């Protein structure tokens, strides 16, 4: 079925991510505006409008549930305001303001790693927001993330303590993976470097339990790239050219049980890609 | 039977396996139970297993 | 601004487990569409609610989940399932001593079996199915050297891959959380290896209990769940608003 | 009504402690629960965990409580865990054997 959602923000949509149980649908716009809809049995129901922000919003990612209702958004104005619901009403909950350049991605790490959330800034810089609760949050800024500019974070899901890893793509026509040291300290392990253009949104692929990491990546050109790692001891990436687009290609996303991949770009279009038998990702819509 | 007599299994998704235990059961003397498989299955398995092999285990 | 990326008008989204957020340009504000693909997806909320798991009968779990995947169509899930109907029968345990018997898992029906069938459910990604065969198979499972080694081949399940097991189990758990049947989640999650006296009745709570941190009186649950559906003070008398004061 | 003095002497509350006494042996608790909210009106004598299912930090408002076993030292929200222990006699935390409704009996 489709449940069409009226927006009714005053700008062009930049984003719109429904929550971990899907009830609860948020949008994100250049009007400085983040609205939080109830989609529930195919509703319309406003529940906030934030507005917080100095500059246009361009990516809001929620938080795992077993953490409570938590919104984060990052906007163009070099702040990122997270978002925690209390009391049946939405207020803003933090403030971070650690970037000179505007944050354009932010994700949650896996509810196994705590509460973090990382924020890729165009700066090049990259600050993860643990959580130590009693309302304190402290920020473990990776400066000099990329050399232009980091455009997107991704984390890796809690693969067996727990190494915590992330995938990162700036305007350096590149894709940096990272992981925390035992002391703490994020440490950049392997570069990937096979798009000719900015690595505009990278999306590491849910983990089903199997014994291979997978990671789709879209560039500026318009190249999507498939990277498998089929050993974990050997960390060897090979990149696999999922499809050359005509135009830029924005965001993409994986299923739950990462098997189809939801490529959107700037031609208006959005195509959904499912792996064949053969090894060739193929279109479906 | 429910392998042979039954968005579904690939048609020759166990052959392999019928014959891993066509095998198994001759390999270890029970001759018997592999030819009674062999006899009742007839040509969904007949193609699969070697005709030498076959006529081993019905002599 | 010459190193900030492009706006993005147009973006797609899994979001939830089986919906997909996608937003198109307009070309006043752009639309945001909520599409269903749960025909897309290789797990089924349907049948995450129509599976069971219970670790004292596994025959019967079997026919139910066999049962509720042809309610559902799934030819396959039918046939899987009859298949560890069949493969998981109490009279096939493994003997404690190796030399009476080949156990049931060198039977190629048996650990053959299962590692195909999840080879097959690997590629397919089914993670339901998945999790499914390794808490069914693992259920059943509840000189020296030789004897190790024989524990360790008399099991459907390999123990050289119990964390994939978990891994599954874990993923479906899940899955299963986000479709919202918490108890499906906690049902499945049992089969992963790896890990004061009441103010109203007056007798001794040793199991389930709900104390008030407001004030500190209570007991069994249930004498709770009866005394506080019609009253709302502490039942010792003490005035507290237990309900008001607890229930945060 | 009675006067402090009076109330305080060993022989009435003798009475008040048998009565309960007795009103308990005919398992009239809750009807025995309104005569203690009544006596401690008049006389001045009286006496963060994650749920299990949802993994939620602390009529239908009872359902918020929290159910703390004290075998297991388990609980949730009184919803939750009825709602769980409605069908299934165990504790929902995986690895944990206890029966914390049928174990009080
Ligand atoms: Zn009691
Ligand atoms: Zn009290
Ligand atoms: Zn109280
Ligand atoms: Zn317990
Ligand atoms: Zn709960
Ligand atoms: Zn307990």
């Amino acid at each position: 079925v489709i449940n069409t959602v009226d927006t009714s923000h005053e700008d062009m949509i930049h984003d719109a991510q429904m929550d971990y149980y899907g009830t609860r649908l948020a949008t994100c716009s250049s009007d400085r505006s983040v609205k939080i809809f109830d989609v529930r049995n195919g509703g319309q129901i406003l529940i906030a409008d934030l507005r917080g922000h100095e500059g246009p919003v361009w990516q809001v990612a929620w938080a795992h549930p077993m953490y409570g209702n938590i919104l984060a958004s990052c906007s163009y104005d070099r702040k990122v305001i997270i978002w925690r619901e209390e009391n049946g009403t939405w207020e803003k909950s933090h403030e971070h303001a650690g970037h000179d350049s505007s944050v354009n991605s932010v994700c949650w790490a896996p509810h196994d790693y705590g509460l973090i959330l990382a924020c890729g800034s165009s700066d090049g810089a990259i600050s993860l927001l643990t959580y130590t609760g009693e309302g304190q949050w402290e920020v473990k800024k990776i400066n000099n993330a990329h050399t232009i500019g980091c455009n997107a974070v991704s984390w890796a899901p809690a693969v067996v303590n727990y190494i915590k890893r992330f995938a990162s793509g700036g305007c350096d026509n590149l894709i940096k993976l990272w992981k925390e040291e035992e002391d703490g300290q994020w440490k950049e392990e392997q570069k990937l470097e096979a798009h000719s253009d900015w690595v505009r949104d990278v999306a590491w692929a849910p983990s089903i339990g199997l014994p291979t990491s997978t990671i789709a990546s879209c560039s500026q050109d318009g190249r999507v790239f498939i990277w498998t790692c089929d050993d974990a001891s050997s960390n060897t990436w090979s990149p696999k050219l999922l499809h050359k687009f005509n135009d830029v290609v924005w965001h993409v996303s994986w299923s739950i049980t990462a098997n189809i991949l939801a490529v959107s770009g700037g031609d208006n279009k959005v195509t959904l890609w499912k792996e064949s038998v053969d090894g060739q990702w193929v279109c479906i819509s | 039977r429910i392998i042979y007599c039954s968005s579904r299994l690939p048609p020759d998704f166990f052959g392999v396996l019928v014959r891993d235990m066509l095998h198994f059961y001759a390999e270890q003397g029970d001759v018997q139970m592999a030819v009674s498989v062999l006899i009742v299955l007839g040509e969904r398995v007949r193609k699969d297993i070697d005709e030498q092999t076959q006529e081993h285990w019905y002599t | 601004d010459a190193n900030i990326p492009f706006p993005r008008t147009s973006g797609a989204r899994f979001c939830g487990a089986g919906y997909l957020v996608y937003f198109t340009r307009p070309m006043a504000a752009g639309k945001v569409i909520i599409q269903d693909i749960a025909c897309l997806l290789p797990v089924h909320k349907s049948l995450g609610e129509l599976y069971i798991l219970n670790v004292n009968d596994i025959q019967e779990t079997c026919q139910k989940n066999a049962a509720s995947a042809l309610l559902v169509g799934r030819k396959d899930l039918v046939q899987v399932w009859s298949l560890a109907t069949v493969a998981t029968d109490l009279c096939l345990g493994p003997k404690s001593d190796p030399d009476l018997e080949t156990p049931w898992a060198r039977h190629p029906f048996g650990r053959q079996l299962l590692e195909s069938l999840l080879a097959h459910y690997c590629r397919l990604r089914d993670v339901q199915t998945l999790a499914m065969l390794c808490s069914v198979f693992e259920a059943q499972s509840r000189r020296e050297r030789e004897r190790d080694q024989h524990d360790k081949n008399k099991r459907l399940l390999d123990p050289a891959n119990t964390q994939q097991f978990d891994d599954f189990k874990k993923c479906y758990g899940e899955i299963l959380y986000r479709w919202g049947l918490r108890e499906k989640r906690a049902e499945v999650l049992k089969f992963v290896s790896c890990p004061f006296q009441c103010a109203i009745c007056h007798v001794a709570v040793r199991g389930s209990s709900n104390f008030c941190l407001t004030c500190g009186h209570g007991g069994h649950t249930s004498h709770m769940m009866e005394w506080f559906r019609t009253q709302e003070v502490c039942p010792t008398g003490c005035g507290c608003h237990c309900l008001l004061e607890s229930t945060f | 009504g009675s006067p402090l003095d009076v109330l305080k002497d060993e022989r009435v509350q003798y009475w008040i402690e048998n009565y309960r006494n007795l009103l308990d042996a005919w398992r009239f608790w809750h009807k025995r629960a309104e005569f203690d909210i009544h006596r401690s009106k008049l006389d001045p004598s009286s006496k963060l965990p994650r749920c299990a299912l949802c993994l939620i930090n602390m009529l239908a408002q009872f359902n918020n409580w929290f159910t703390w076993c004290h075998n297991c030292r388990h609980g949730g929200h009184a919803g939750h865990m009825l709602s769980w222990f409605r069908d299934h006699a165990e504790c929902p935390v995986s690895a944990c054997t206890c029966k914390c409704m049928q174990l009080d009996t």
